DNA sequence: CGGGAAAATCTCTAGCA
DNA sequence: ACTGCTAGAGATTTTCCCG
DNA sequence: CGGGAAAATCTCTAGCA
DNA sequence: ACTGCTAGAGATTTTCCCG
């Protein structure tokens, strides 16, 4: 029921940036999504990210390669 | 409070000091002689 | 150095010496020299050495006009994917800009538009068109093309492809449409090795899908968490950490000192 | 991996498709696609339909993505091959257009339209478009008074149709539906790429004969021998190219 | 993929696809896709992403002209120290440039001059003046101000100080001379926390001193070293390493497998 | 040998291929139709 | 006689750069100087440097602070 | 450090200066300067001399750095205070000019020259210049034919004097000599800065009374007590500011 | 040995037009 | 065969000062 | 476990005018 | 109250392929 939803949210990849770094930080792992903040998992490090800074995709592609 | 010094949009001459009204990531909002202005942090200095 | 500061002041009133020169010469501490330079209006001449970051929410487009062989090309980019839409228009007028935007918003979901302050964009026509199709208009800082860096770089790229294909077409508008096709489907790279077309489809589908999934989770998962403070809604929990949202303030706390009810 | 036998049993009970196995028992999509392709008893996103419509003495070019009902329309100065070709070139640079279905006409059967179709890699073929033109005209009448020129009312009707009208299974817009259909199509093309990549290899395990490579992972190699998918450790297998 | 290359070629002949698009689509190896892009003349559109390094030998000056309030300011910088000399001249002519250079070379040791290709610099007068005072004229690549980055940045800095002091002077030439004084003696920083004046004095004195010391060492220290090869003059030795110069090729070798005689 | 492609001094259009005659740190020397030219490595590509 | 010369050469500080790095590398230590190449000591690492890339000073102020 | 007593003996035998000790027995310059300053029995780079010269009906402004004999000259349109002031402002922005010695004249005793001297921090004072003007004129005559206008011959003579004529102790040019003199002067000002920095401290060691701080290093602190320089370990001493 | 404070080092930008 | 650089403004990382 | 080879990642630039 | 970016070209560092 619910754990399926949690893990499916979990399959979504999050690219994001921080305040002063122009480089986009590698795919994290989507944990929660709100109207303005995204909560991710970047190398066993949970960060919260402003929505305006996070590009969220699935990577159709990585997914079909498993 | 803070003094702000800032390049205006096109003019090369630096103006100021102005009051800080707001500071964001990337830009500031300043008051110089009853004239609200929005300057990039690249074109401004806060003391 | 109480005596030197007076000498360092009269001197700076003439030569405007950087803090290092005055510290060396008048034997002042670095903090005092920096304080002398810091209070001279005639030395505040340089801004901060960083760059902002433009917004990349899945609903924001950057629009600009550009010129090529006497014609005006109206260009949009979807910021998150790099997906472009362009068109040779006959005049940088508000009528031709409002019609272009009405077409864009009827094709893709457009929430905010980000442009400079050129007249075609600051028109009442573009404003009533954005109003009809619920679009929010952001105007960057005047004469700050950096605020629209995405669309400006896309101008660069669009014109490079147009130069590559121009001989395959008679008229410029055909070259422009071919370049839009080529950028959208024949160039792969970026975050998921994608073309801009695939990437925008992913960004839009992901947005739909995750919003749905979360509506479902929050309809099912109903809990209140007490940590350290008062009650707080539980967002997600796992691996010895419990992200909560209290009073519209998201925070991550360790699993200890946090009870779920 | 461990549930491959369970997935095989599942397919022999309900004839479900590979996506179901991949979502349920956690299998790489190539392995699920192989399981669903092993049973003979168990055996669109790029087609657009074009047509012209006339309204108040002006011609509207209408293109409908049939799989979704998503519509792209504009007013054109004249029913010419130049205008049909410019429309087509705009459409293909914005949505993946593989096939266009048109009626027997002049604009659509023109060397310039043919040249645009050839440059963009579009195949041509000579009651959906009729009904959806009717609905387009209905919305154009519903909003005509909100715009002076006809092209603004046409684009306002396009907007309303693609995003303000809702129906079907779960009530989605045509924009929602076409995005999901194109996303499924990108998934499909990616899985086809992965198959076309891996099917050029053979595997030797434990040696036994040649065996088709399905999936290749960190500490396992899923193969196929005598119509029977089997997992072997990587160190005990050798992969070659043929 | 032997079959796909033909399809990837005909396609690139139309869309000019980057290597990633063709590799993804036509299932080609990355090397083969890159080879397809690499042989299309219509895709060679971008240079190398680096920068050169200008010469900084103690005898090279960079000269440029610059404009301020209708007047022409002739500027020189000593590249190694940042020491500037400037002057409001009345015309960007060869006569006023040759006279300026004759004065510079009579004040400081000037071996090479590096300028752009403006006419005042590519004159026969500037050439006969450089010839009279044994100066070698380098001309950078045409329309490459990067080759003269030092003097160009010094133009920026000179004009900034001129703006700071302009109100202290009536005429521009006075403002210019004050700005030269201020940059040369009232601004400290760089390699030895120096002013440009002190730094140039150090660079020139060091050059004299070390050339002398080495003439003395090489007059005294006379040895031939065999390593691994033939004889080789010994330059310096110490800490398990023996730098030698064989056939005008300096090399550092470890102390082992190297005998001094 | 190598082909050289290069932006010329001011013209924005890329030319080439030309022969490599010399390569330094910072610049190259090229021959394009009996026309020796010295281009910055920033404005050139060697294949 | 001679060792005094060697150590005096040794007191001279060398700033220098390499082929593709725009940053100037901190004061090394002058070991030998020729018409076109300089041989230095940069953190117990002997390098040879083209003259055109090396600025050589004494640091009069380091010297008088000993 | 260990040779401080040897340096003290050396100064009592030959009255050599601090630079000799610092170069010989390896001592910080402040400690050598202290040793040389402890014996009472053992007790220019910025002065320029200006004058005008007349040649072929034109006036040459000549400035000679007396300590070296290095010359800076140009032809000026007129013997005015504006031209003398512009000359002076150019000279001080290029060489460290502290004091100018001029004859009793108009150009040199002018409010504009005075204002230029005041802005640049130059003190004014009203047979070197005469002899070196003679030599300047000699070179100007030697090279006059190699240049049409007089100012080119004046700058060619400046070049020759500053760099092609050689004499004195070891045969140096005026440019060589002024560079060495200014370099010695920068050394001198730096050692004065270090003294003026350290003399605002006192040291307590082993406690004993106050003691002047001379040098402060990694594992030692050289001080002075009762006119006797002494070295103490850092851990056994305490430095304060007074 | 350890924080706190100071200094040195690093990072990055505009203008040179 | 020739070539980006400079100086200031915040940020980060060493170095130091004494318990 | 170890080189060699390939791929991914990093670094940096022009143009957008 | 708002904000540089992009895509290619060489360089460097991970990742992999089989003895
Ligand atoms: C009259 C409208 C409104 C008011 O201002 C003008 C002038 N302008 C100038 C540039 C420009 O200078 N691009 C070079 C650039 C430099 C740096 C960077 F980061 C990005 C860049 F594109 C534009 O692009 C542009 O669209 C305009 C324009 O539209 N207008
Ligand atoms: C007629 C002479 C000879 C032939 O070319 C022209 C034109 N020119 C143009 C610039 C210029 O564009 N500076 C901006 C800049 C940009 C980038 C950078 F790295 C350094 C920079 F200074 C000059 O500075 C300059 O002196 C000249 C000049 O003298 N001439
Ligand atoms: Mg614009
Ligand atoms: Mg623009
Ligand atoms: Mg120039
Ligand atoms: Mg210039
Ligand atoms: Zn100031
Ligand atoms: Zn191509």
């Amino acid at each position: 029921e619910l754990q399926k939803q949690i893990t499916k949210i979990q399959n979504f990849r999050v690219y994001y940036r921080d305040s002063r770094d122009p480089v986009w930080k590698g795919p994290a792992k989507l944990l929660w999504k709100g109207e303005g903040a995204v909560v991710i998992q970047d190398n066993s490090d949970i960060k919260v990210v402003p929505r305006r800074k996070a590009k969220i995709i699935r990577d159709y592609g990585k997914q079909m390669a498993g | 409070n803070f003094r702000v010094y800032y390049r205006d949009s096109r003019d090369p001459v630096w103006k100021g000091p102005a009051k800080l009204l707001w500071k964001g990531e990337g830009a500031v909002v300043i008051q110089d002689n009853s004239d609200i202005k929005v300057v990039p942090r690249r074109k401004a200095k806060i003391i | 150095f109480l005596d030197g500061i007076d000498k360092a002041q009269e001197e700076h009133e003439k030569y405007h010496s950087n803090w290092r020169a005055m510290a060396s010469d008048f034997n002042l501490p670095p903090v005092v020299a920096k304080e002398i330079v810091a209070s001279c209006d005639k030395c505040q001449l340089k801004g901060e050495a960083m760059h902002g970051q433009v917004d990349c929410s899945p609903g924001i487009w950057q629009l600009d006009c550009t010129h090529l062989e006497g014609k005006v090309i109206l260009v949009a980019v979807h910021v998150a994917s790099g997906y472009i839409e362009a068109e040779v228009i006959p005049a940088e007028t508000g009528q031709e800009t409002a019609y272009f935007l009405l077409k864009l918003a009827g094709r893709w979901p457009v929430k905010t538009v980000h442009t400079d302050n050129g007249s075609n964009f600051t028109s009442t026509t573009v404003k009533a068109a954005c109003w009809w199709a619920g679009i929010k208009q952001k105007f960057g800082i005047p004469y700050n093309p950096q605020s629209k860096g995405v669309i400006e770089s896309m101008n660069k790229e669009l014109k490079k492809i147009i130069g590559q294909v121009r001989d395959q077409a008679e008229h410029l508008k055909t070259a422009v449409q071919m370049a839009v096709f080529i950028h959208n489907f024949k160039r792969k790279g970026g975050i998921g090795g994608y073309s801009a077309g695939e990437r925008i489809v992913d960004i839009i589908a992901t947005d739909i899908q995750t919003k749905e999934l979360q509506k479902q989770i929050t309809k099912i998962q109903n809990f209140r968490v007490y940590y350290r403070k008062g009650p707080a809604k539980l967002l997600w929990k796992g691996e010895g950490a419990v992200v909560i949202q209290d009073n519209s303030d998201i925070k991550v706390v360790p699993r200890r000192k946090a009870k779920i009810i």
